[PDB]
This record gives structure tokens, C-alpha cells and sequence, in this order.
């Protein structure tokens, strides 16, 4: 299963110049939607099982 | 270049930081677009180079309280940011938020959600009072 | 016993390890998450009725009294847009709970 | 355009190319002269940005 992003940190520093073009989470992002990450990292969810 | 401004070209209003790009805008045209149909790349009239149009860094905020009952006293999220974007907040850039104590720094923390600021981060384990995310939560402790 | 415990694992490697689909039903809600997003953002090219479809083009070339009955056509059909998410998000919230 | 001394007839309405110049909008708009001056597609207000 591969993830269209999981909330995780954009910087300003990927998503500016280059990767705002080639990227549909910048073209998202720059309108105002957001993802949230989940409260239990995907470490804490393999440390519980 | 590299500075949040209000932009005009050929009468194409807009907001944002111009960028050096590295596109190849054939010579007829004059805007690139995006998704959205909006302009994200554009051609200066006066010197042929190519501009790229990115928005100004913004985020939503989250504010982190034990409650009014409790203490007057909170903590401020700033969400998908790296720390480095809040000395950019800066009141000469004046933002919409316009106060801005928090910006006195010494306790900006770095999470996968965003910059926390205002609590102080601990090496302690404890149950999670109030989550902020990607495993961290924030509490009102001695 | 053992030995048909440990062949039994065995092939939940071979076959996580072989086939391109057997997640389908968690790859299904990332595609839903990521389609529902996407078609959210091609809805802001939309013009519903106005001149244009940005809003830097109508306040450039309109004045501030003739650009608002454009600027309402924009707002009406994007605030459609959102609740017409958030309405396919909280049926889709429900399906996931 | 507007003070040339021969208008064409409307069976065979002239067209002219205006190009590479500046076009001060608001001397064409202050002048009371104009019976009628209607935009259709931008306000004569914006003419100049
Ligand atoms: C926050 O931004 C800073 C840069 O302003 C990032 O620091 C760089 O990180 C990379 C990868 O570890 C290093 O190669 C660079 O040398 C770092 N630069 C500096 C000036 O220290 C930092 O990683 C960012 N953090 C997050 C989570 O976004
Ligand atoms: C019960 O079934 C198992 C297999 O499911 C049988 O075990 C196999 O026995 C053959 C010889 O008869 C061996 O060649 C295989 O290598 C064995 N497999 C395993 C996993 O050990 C077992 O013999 C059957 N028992 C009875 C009483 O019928
Ligand atoms: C703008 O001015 C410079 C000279 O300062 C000139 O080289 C350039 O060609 C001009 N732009 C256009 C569109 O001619
Ligand atoms: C907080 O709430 C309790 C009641 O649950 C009350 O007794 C107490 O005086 C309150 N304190 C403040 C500062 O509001
Ligand atoms: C947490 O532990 C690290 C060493 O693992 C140490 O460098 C750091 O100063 C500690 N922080 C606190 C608040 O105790």
C-alpha cells in the first residue's frame, strides 16, 4: 500500500521552485488542504501489536 | 526575488515569492498554469527569464491549553511548519495573527505535525494528556 | 502440527511477497482519500457562471462593484464544493468507524 | 482612430491594428465628448493597470 502523504513536515524547503509543478500535495496544499498526521506513529501502532 | 510581495505582470495580479525557475517556456508563451488554473510560473517582460510563482508560507495554528480553570497560560502549534518559518514571523512581515510574544523563542520545539512553541519539551514518558500528533502530546506539569 | 503452522506462514510470505493486490481493501480508502481531494481541487477551475475562474483575473479587470456579482458566483459554487466533501467525508467517515 | 476627418460606412466598417504603444485610458474616458462608452468583459475604470 503506497500513501499520498501522512502529514509529515513540509518544510517550505521541497515543495518550493520544483516540486510545486510535479507534485499534486503542493497544488492541494497551496489551496488550503491540509493532511494531519495520525496521533500513534506507525512505530507505536507496530510497538502495541 | 525570494521575498513575499504583491506582484503585477502585464496586468497578471497576484500574491507570492518569485523564484528563479528552471523551466522551458517555448517563445510564444508568457504564463504557465496549474491543477487549479492558476498561474504558477510566468516570463518578466523586461529581462526573457522565467519566475516561479510559489504562495507566501502559511499554516493553520492550534492552540494547546489545561483550560481557563486551570491556567491562562498555553502553548501554539504551528501546523506542517519547520521552525526556522517563525523568525520569518517576524512583525516587520506583519502576519495575520498580530500578536506574537511567542516569537521570544527559547522553547520552539520541532514535531512531525509542525513548531510548537511554548512548552517545553521533556525526555519523561507520561499517558497521553492532550495529543498533538506523530506521537507527541503536551500537559500542565510541574 | 508445527511443521503445517510454520508451511502456513510460509505462504503468507510467498503470497504478500508474490501478488501486486491482495491490501486492495486498504489501498480502496487511499484512493478514495486521495480521489476526493484531487476532484476538490479541479473544482477551483470551475467558473460557474463568472467571467473567470480566478479571482486575481476579475479583481484586475472589473471594478469593485461589478466584480462582486462575479465574486458571488465563485463563492456560491465552491461552498458547494466543500460541503459537497465534507458531506462524501463524514458518509465516508462512517463506512470507515 | 477618433479625430481621423473620414469615417468608413458601416457596410464596409474599417478595422486598425493598435500596437507596440502605451494607451492612456483615462484621457479617452475623462473626455465628456462620448455619447455612449460601454465595456463589456472589463470596467473602463481598470483600462490603465
Ligand atoms: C528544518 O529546516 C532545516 C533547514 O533550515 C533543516 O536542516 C537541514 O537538514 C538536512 C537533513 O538532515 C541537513 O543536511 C542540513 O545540513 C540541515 N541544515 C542546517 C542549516 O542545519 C531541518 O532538517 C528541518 N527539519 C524539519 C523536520 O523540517
Ligand atoms: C495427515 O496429513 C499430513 C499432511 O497434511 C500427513 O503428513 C505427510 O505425510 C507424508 C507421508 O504420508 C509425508 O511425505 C509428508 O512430508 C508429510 N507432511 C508433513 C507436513 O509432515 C500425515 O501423514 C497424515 N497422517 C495420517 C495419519 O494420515
Ligand atoms: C526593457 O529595457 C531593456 C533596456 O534597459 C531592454 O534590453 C529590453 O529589451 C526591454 N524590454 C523589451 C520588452 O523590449
Ligand atoms: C476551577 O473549578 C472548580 C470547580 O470544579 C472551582 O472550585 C475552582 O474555584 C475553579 N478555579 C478557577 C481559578 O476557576
Ligand atoms: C534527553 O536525553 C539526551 C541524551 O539521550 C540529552 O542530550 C538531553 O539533554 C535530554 N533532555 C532533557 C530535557 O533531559
Amino acid at each position: 500500500v503506497t500513501l499520498a502523504d501522512a502529514g509529515f513536515i513540509k518544510q517550505y524547503g521541497d515543495c518550493l521552485g520544483d516540486i510545486a509543478a510535479r507534485d499534486l500535495i503542493c497544488a492541494q496544499k497551496f489551496n488550503g488542504l491540509t493532511v494531519l498526521p495520525p496521533l500513534l506513529t506507525d512505530e507505536m501502532i507496530a510497538q502495541y501489536t | 526575488k525570494n521575498k513575499c510581495v504583491n506582484f503585477n505582470f502585464n496586468g497578471l495580479t497576484g500574491t507570492g515569492v518569485l523564484t528563479e525557475s528552471n523551466k522551458k517556456f517555448l517563445p510564444f508563451q508568457q504564463f504557465g498554469r496549474d491543477i487549479a488554473d492558476t498561474t504558477d510560473a510566468v516570463r518578466d517582460p523586461q529581462t526573457l527569464e522565467i519566475l516561479d510563482i510559489t504562495p507566501c508560507s502559511f499554516g493553520g495554528v492550534s492552540v494547546i491549553t489545561p483550560g481557563t480553570n486551570t491556567s491562562n497560560q498555553v502553548a501554539v502549534l504551528y501546523q506542517g511548519v519547520n521552525c526556522t518559518e517563525v523568525p520569518v514571523a517576524i512583525h516587520a512581515d506583519q502576519l495575520t495573527p498580530t500578536w506574537r510574544v511567542y516569537s521570544t523563542g527559547s522553547n520552539v520545539f520541532q514535531t512531525r505535525a509542525g513548531c510548537l512553541i511554548g512548552a517545553e519539551h521533556v525526555n519523561n514518558s507520561y499517558e497521553c494528556d492532550i495529543p498533538i500528533g506523530a506521537g507527541i502530546c503536551a500537559s500542565y506539569q510541574t | 502440527i508445527a511443521n503445517q503452522f510454520n508451511s502456513a506462514i510460509g505462504k503468507i510470505q510467498d503470497s504478500l511477497s508474490s501478488t501486486a493486490s491482495a491490501l486492495g481493501k486498504l489501498q480502496d480508502v487511499v484512493n478514495q482519500n486521495a480521489q476526493a481531494l484531487n476532484t476538490l481541487v479541479k473544482q477551483l477551475s470551475s467558473n460557474f457562471g463568472a467571467i473567470s475562474s480566478v479571482l486575481n483575473d476579475i479583481l484586475s479587470r472589473l471594478d469593485k462593484v461589478e466584480a462582486e456579482v462575479q465574486i458571488d458566483r465563485l463563492i456560491t459554487g465552491r461552498l458547494q464544493s466543500l460541503q459537497t466533501y465534507v458531506t462524501q467525508q463524514l458518509i465516508r467517515a462512517a463506512e470507515i468507524r | 482612430v477618433f479625430n481621423a476627418t473620414r469615417f468608413a460606412s458601416v457596410y464596409a466598417w474599417n478595422r486598425k491594428r493598435i500596437s507596440n504603444c502605451v494607451a492612456d485610458y483615462s484621457v479617452l474616458y475623462n473626455s465628456a465628448s462620448f455619447s455612449t462608452f460601454k465595456c463589456y468583459g472589463v470596467s473602463p475604470t481598470k483600462l490603465n493597470d
